[PDB]
């Protein structure tokens, strides 16, 4: 394991506190055999002040997600087009972890809710941690990041009960659809199958935005991230979801897991469209507009490496 | 009112920052209209950081649940039994706000999980706040704190992976119930219909520990609280509870929002058994003991007065997420016992507020704020929202006159502990042998449950351990369940394809218990609120002419009904494509929709069918009002809980009973 | 103020924080001499506040102290800015300042050598308004990213924590010779202005150019400026010293009693205006923070007066409490391009979810505008408000709309000067119009007195000669050099270095006015200044001579301590409690002559140290009664010196000692380099 240096094992031992001091944890301290409870009992408060410590906030988006290590293996040498290290040798490896997860929903919500997915992707590079931060839907919602609470409140449930769990479902979601055009691009593909994929393997991740490659001699190229998955493009259909949502809200996670448990660690062909910075304004819309895709017939893709998740993590919280 | 001081209204006005200054939210400040964004865009950057920091850490357990306000009013003068002041005069009115959950789902989770559910409810009193943190079953899974994190790990999702949610299916919670049998008698009510609720009331709620009523004089009685419910007692089925935890995980929360905004707000009787000091042992259990119900043959119930909730939050973040219970919030005239289990939830409360709230504050919060003056030489501290005007905040002084007073059972109406009460012994880490005893009241329990409820009790048994891959857990649950009956050993062991070890009769008998019963509770003492799913179509005048007039006289009685057709129009609630059985409380089909029950791009091929097919399968009342139905669904014609009538008004009486009955339990198949 | 806030403990019975009656001072205890118990609610509730009383100080400026005050605007001014707070004559709007000292931690010594903060919040009718200042005009660094580079220099060794509040150490020494720009608020901190007599003595700087901008978009260009009615005033670094140790709390002291005698400090606001085309006419670049527009060049304008007239109640959750922002910004003010200000914008918002622990600080009394707050804001740990609008997204019809945008054409909104441009490449370059780091501070030093010049040459001579490293100190003199070769041959001659060859490259004769505090005149008031008469209780006629005076002094504002052996009737404090460094002027009355020609009751030589060291530290001195000799010659004070008194009169005595009081320092028994 990547995080090898930091595992704890416990298949053998007494119990300890967190100092090292061996200690019981299954009877409290007590002023005779009926009595109450004694403050001086530090192995009942440490415990139990773990414990009522466990929890920390949710991520504010995405908090209904799971995770894998995997590596990533460039295809070529890519300095033609970048500077980047982590690209820089057919066959180079670089460890990954990917995480996956619905958008709108909290920590416990339904896997197979209709939404959009996250897809994000880090490449701990020999010349830095590299994060692509991705959804599986190539166009987002609004074009002005200050806007993302208004959408995201209104997706989110109603602040006076907190009702509906992980929906779009409900009134104020889609007055701001309606009253926010910009919508209508992102709000098309979580309608289709996109909104209920079969599977995080049967998904693509894009990196949504126009980033720049830059080589090392400053010269720079306009580019799209899109994770094309090799084990095809699959949906639900939706009243599947919905029985699914309560048979198996863990549907997608385990999915995962489990492909991961029997040697069928998913794949991705990462790739990039490339343009010229003097197309920022050529194909009829502009690049810089997070609600447009590059149609691949102006801008083919080129594989840059293989992404494959193959092991699952030893402590989900923890990682 | 703490809260009626901190509403914020929004109807007009242009908006501003947090300080007061007129701003915009829409555009970010840009370097050029197709330029970088700037960092001086302060506009931008408060918006976003308080959006990047609303989360907070949801409950360690109880994280998912609904709350309301409202009013608890006493029946009578109670200082015969207690000095508390919120119970001292007939009629005198405390406000309340209750909360209810699940226990081990996180924040998002579905409400009609199998588990066992918080009822917690606070007393804004003359003399403190007063909470009663208690769930829908009297008996808990451990018999000492110190074990709580052990039981939560062990029911919670699996720490590798966090699969799965909401559910005690899986071999840790079975592995760690067959390990510690003091689990068994919280296991069989959760395995019970105790477990899926039909909502948050029609539940009860309980206080589980022992606690004592202590009067002005010094004296003390031992209690138990029971909240019983005045909607009656009703459970989900659980293939029901399932599909219902797909098709709307905010079940019970809509349902309790809905009752309070509809004038049918939820009721409870405030309940005590009160029984002497001497008797903690007397009934052949130990009172200390958090495993273990006094049967109500022993001890009958007294009503002290009245819960109803009444009114909806008006921010669900913050009063509900940021509501603070504690059993530490103990008024004078209640004290504690040595419970084991709640000697250490006095330590966990106090502190977990700290992780939610981020700081030492979380009672100024206007939720958590007291309706009388605070006095104290509590200071400073992150989120200190108080300006202390005493100078010299510490006792004894003679700086502030020696104020504030030291409060006690002589001066001041000061808590105090029971003077009665007293410890004697060795100081030891040991349990005490009173408390040994695992088995007789689960099986007191069981027997206490009619055929049928045995029945489901059974098949959720079936369903749980079947999930579970390890064939010497499952060994190890049946040594358990054996211990508790034979039958139900033999019973469970027969799905999963091993056989139940030899009778063991130490701990069976054929003692029963009353109250403890869903079935056998009776017909529901109303039905206001119950939901009627009118099936018809926008293909037949007749059918929309039908549900209407169905509509209108369900309606008088308080049923909430929903018109279904293909698509929606005027009477029409609901289309195909979105309902469910698992909507309604009862389903009518019209005689005008005949034709559906027998293909649309408007819904899924046989969804009309289905709902019927399902409400019939999950034992509700359902009928044709005007079969060609009955029959493509199989339902016989003089089945109970089925109606056949072509006029409305025979309809609705016969219908009205059936929806009282509830559930129509001769539907289930049972065990030879 | 706040008193919709305020608590009142003057009566009652304890309770909890949830109002339950309850006891704090025994233990809940399984038997008489049994152990504590677990259910004991009452220790636990109050230990755990306790346990979590403290919060992180402030990363700069974590010590000071704060009042509350009044604005009132002088004018209209709408005709320069759209500010609401300056558009009408007379207008009042509430205040809250705090001031500091920049590098030390709390409960470091107030008498620091250091920059000091001076951050003004107004309470505006549209919104709260801070300027985030401090008392010396120019900054250290020209680029915010540099701020924690600075800042670690400055902080003690991360080793071993030490020195506490202090630049004399090595790593401090080192960025300044290594940076440059550190030159012009380095020659500041030296002099006088590093250690003020009182909060009161210093003025408020901005430091920062901003934009001043009209309702029809034009603006213009300002720098703010705080000018204090009370004058200008500083210690001798041999008295801020032992009034380190003798008084940590000097400064706050001296606030706090003003503020209770009705002589509450005041300044007047003001601004240098300038056009947008003069950015860079001055032979330097407004956007530099290291930089002052000479008042030769730009006068100050009187906006109107700040008067601190109402002490705190509680101080942790006023003054600790209290999170200044230069983002609380109000329309009819914008930002400039200074790279320090920029940066500023991103920490201070960032900075106080550290302080508060959670996101809703502006939600604290002291933090709270005076006007309804209207937007989509929501939730977050210790959220007080309870929102009534459940559509908290732009755009909505479901709440009609609302909150409605605000901006220049709409709802008095803030807006960017419209007249405010960039054009370039995307760069991380320092401008070479920065590149001037030694013509200001040759400037600043020009204009110091002689014995000012002194005093800022002996404050680097005593803190260089603490700096170990041998090519620290001689980089620090290469720096010196390129101000000042006299400074720099000075200053090498303490450290025994040779100072490098003159290198006139930014030398020059200018001056400029108002940077001076000798040269600044006599204080214009001596209400609260501090008179020690030293006095004895042997003599019931020095307790006779020591009332007259007291009446006589009193009379006239100033704040008179009668020192004895003991206490009694008249007298304030004993010799063993007195300090010079308590008084701003020292009388002995001639009654008490013996005590200054042993005893249990104070340290030997006490009452002569008193008057010796007042004298040394420059500040009037005298006898009152006639026989003066004994005392003098004990002191070795010469009878005729100027600042030393010597009357049989009572009320000549006072008229005398008071003109002194004005002149508040006697700048000839200082010695200077030849
Ligand atoms: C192209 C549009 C966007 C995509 C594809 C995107 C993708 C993501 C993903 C995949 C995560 C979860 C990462 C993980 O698994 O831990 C995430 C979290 C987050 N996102 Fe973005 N996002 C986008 C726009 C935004 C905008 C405009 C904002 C705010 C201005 C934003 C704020 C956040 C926050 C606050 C979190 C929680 C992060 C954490 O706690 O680590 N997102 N988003
Ligand atoms: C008689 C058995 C118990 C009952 C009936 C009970 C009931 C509850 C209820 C109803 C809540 C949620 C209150 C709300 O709605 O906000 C709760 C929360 C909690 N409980 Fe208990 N509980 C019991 C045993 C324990 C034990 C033994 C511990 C720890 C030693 C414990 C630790 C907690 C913690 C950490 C929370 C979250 C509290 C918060 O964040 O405000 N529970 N419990
Ligand atoms: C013109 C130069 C500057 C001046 C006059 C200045 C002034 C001040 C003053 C007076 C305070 C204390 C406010 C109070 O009394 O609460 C302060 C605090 C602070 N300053 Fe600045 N400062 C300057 C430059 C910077 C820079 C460049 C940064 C970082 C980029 C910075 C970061 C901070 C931080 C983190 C605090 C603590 C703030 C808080 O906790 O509320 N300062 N500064
Ligand atoms: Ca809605
Ligand atoms: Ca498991
Ligand atoms: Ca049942
Ligand atoms: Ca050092
Ligand atoms: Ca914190």
């Amino acid at each position: 394991s990547p995080l090898a240096a930091y595992e704890v094992d416990d298949s053998t031992g007494y119990l300890t506190s967190d100092v090292g001091g061996p200690i019981q944890d299954q009877t409290s301290l007590k002023a005779g055999i009926r009595g109450p409870t004694l403050l001086e009992d530090f192995m009942f408060r440490q415990k139990i002040q773990h414990f009522d410590h466990e929890r920390v906030p949710e991520r504010a988006v995405h908090a209904r997600g799971a995770g894998a290590h995997g590596t990533f293996t460039s295809y070529a040498d890519w300095s033609n087009i970048t500077a980047a290290s982590f690209l820089n040798a057919t066959g180079k490896q670089t460890p990954v972890f990917v995480r996956f997860s619905t958008c709108a929903g909290s920590r416990g919500s339904a896997d197979t809710a209709r939404d959009v997915h996250g897809f994000a992707t880090r490449f701990y590079t020999d010349e830095g941690n590299f994060d692509i931060v991705g959804n599986n839907i190539p166009v987002f919602f609004i074009q002005d990041a200050i806007q993302f609470p208004d959408l995201i409140h209104s997706v989110k449930p109603r602040p006076d009960n907190e009702i509906p769990q992980a929906a779009t479902a409900h009134d104020s979601a889609w007055d701001f659809f309606s009253q926010q055009p910009s919508t209508m691009h992102t709000l098309f593909w979580a309608m289709s199958g996109h909104g209920i994929p079969r599977s995080y393997r049967h998904m693509d991740g894009f990196g949504v935005h126009t980033f720049r490659f830059v080589k090392d001699d400053g010269s720079s190229k306009l580019i799209k991230w899109h994770f094309k998955s090799r084990q095809g493009k699959a949906s639900l259909v939706w009243e599947e979801a919905q029985v699914l949502s309560g048979k198996n809200a863990d549907f997608h996670r385990q999915d995962l897991w489990d492909a991961i448990e029997s040697g069928n660690g998913p794949e991705w062909d990462v790739c990039v469209q490339i343009v010229d910075e003097s197309q920022a304004q050529a194909f009829g819309f502009d690049l810089l507009d997070p609600t447009k895709i590059i149609p691949e017939e102006y801008a083919p893709l080129t594989k840059l490496g293989l992404l494959k998740l193959d092991r699952n993590p030893t402590n989900y919280f923890a990682e | 009112s703490p809260l009626a001081a901190y509403e914020v209204d929004d109807s007009t006005g242009y908006l501003t920052s947090d300080v007061g200054g007129p701003i915009q939210d829409q555009t970010s400040l840009k370097a050029g209209i197709r330029g970088p964004t700037l960092l001086e865009d302060f506009m931008f950057r408060q918006k976003i950081q308080h959006f990047d920091h609303e989360r907070v850490p949801e409950r360690a357990v109880h994280a998912r649940g609904a709350g309301a306000h409202g009013t608890f009013t006493s029946y009578a003068d109670w200082s015969n039994i207690t000095a508390a002041s919120f119970l001292n005069a007939t009629g005198k009115q405390t406000p309340v706000f209750v909360r209810f959950s699940t226990c081990a789902g996180s924040r998002g989770s579905a409400d009609t999980a199998r588990d066992v559910h918080g009822f917690a409810t606070r007393f804004y009193t003359d003399e403190g706040n007063f909470d009663i943190v208690g769930n829908n079953i009297p008996v808990f899974f451990i018999q000492d704190a110190i074990q709580f994190p052990d039981l939560i790990h062990s029911v919670k999702p699996r720490p590798d992976n966090e699969i799965p949610q909401a559910a005690t299916a899986h071999d840790s919670a079975w592995d760690f119930f067959s390990q510690q049998p003091s689990t068994m008698h919280t296991l069989f009510w959760a395995m019970s219909g105790h477990g899926i609720p039909r909502s948050y009331r029609h539940m009860d709620g309980f206080g589980v520990h022992t606690f004592r009523f202590v009067k002005d004089d010094g004296s003390s009685k031992l209690i138990k609280w029971h909240f019983k419910s005045r909607q009656g007692k009703a459970s989900l089925v659980w293939e029901e509870a399932q599909v219902l935890s797909g098709k709307n995980a905010d079940f019970h929360r809509q349902d309790l929002w809905d009752a309070i905004e509809s004038g049918n707000g939820p009721e409870w009787d405030v309940c005590v058994q009160i029984v002497d000091e001497s008797q903690a042992q007397a009934f052949g259990f130990d009172l200390l003991d958090p495993t273990k119900i006094i049967p109500e043959e022993y001890a009958p119930l007294t009503k002290l007065g009245l819960l109803k909730l009444d009114r909806n939050p008006t921010n669900y973040f913050a009063e509900t997420e940021q509501v603070m219970f504690q059993p530490g919030h103990i008024v004078r005239g209640i004290d504690f016992t040595e419970d084991p289990l709640l000697q250490g939830r006095l330590f966990s409360y106090l502190d977990t507020q700290l992780n939610r709230n981020g700081g030492p504050n979380f009672e100024q919060l206007p939720i958590n704020m007291p309706r009388v003056p605070i006095h104290n030489n509590n200071r400073d501290g992150a989120g200190q929202m108080f300006i202390h005007r005493n100078k010299y905040p510490y006792t004894p002084n003679t700086l502030n006159s020696g104020y504030p007073r030291q409060a006690n059972q002589n001066a001041g109406r000061g808590f105090f502990t029971a003077p009665g009460r007293t410890a004697s012994g060795a100081l030891v880490r040991e349990v005490s042998p009173t408390f040994n005893d695992h088995w007789s009241q689960p099986r007191l329990f069981f027997n206490s449950l009619t055929p049928v409820e045995q029945q489901f009790l059974v098949n959720a048994m079936r369903f749980e351990i079947s999930l579970v891959k390890s064939e010497e857990v499952k060994k190890n649950v049946l040594t358990q369940l054996n211990r508790v009956s034979h039958d139900v050993a033999v019973r469970v062991a027969a799905a999963i394809g091993l056989g139940a070890p030899d009778a063991d009769d130490t701990y069976y008998h054929n003692n029963k218990t009353a109250g403890v019963s869903i079935v056998g509770s009776g017909p529901l003492p109303t039905i206001k609120t119950l939901r009627v799913g009118i099936l018809a179509t926008t293909s037949e005048s007749s059918a929309l002419d039908q549900a209407a007039q169905l509509r209108t006289r369900l309606e008088k009685d308080g049923l909430v009904v929903t018109v279904v057709a293909e698509t929606l129009r005027e009477g029409v609630d609901q289309t195909y494509s979105t309902a469910d059985a698992t909507g309604f409380d009862g389903v009518v089909v019209v005689d005008g929709a005949a034709a559906l029950f027998a293909s649309s791009p408007l819904f899924p091929t046989g969804r009309p069918l289905q709902i019927f097919v399902d409400a019939y399968r999950w034992g509700k009342p359902v009928g044709v009002c005007g079969s060609e139905v009955l029959d493509a669904a199989d339902v016989p014609e003089d089945g109970d809980g089925v109606y056949s009538e072509e006029s409305v008004d025979m309809f609705v009486e016969e219908f009205e009973k059936g929806l009282a009955t509830f559930r129509f339990t001769d539907r289930f198949a049972l065990d030879s």
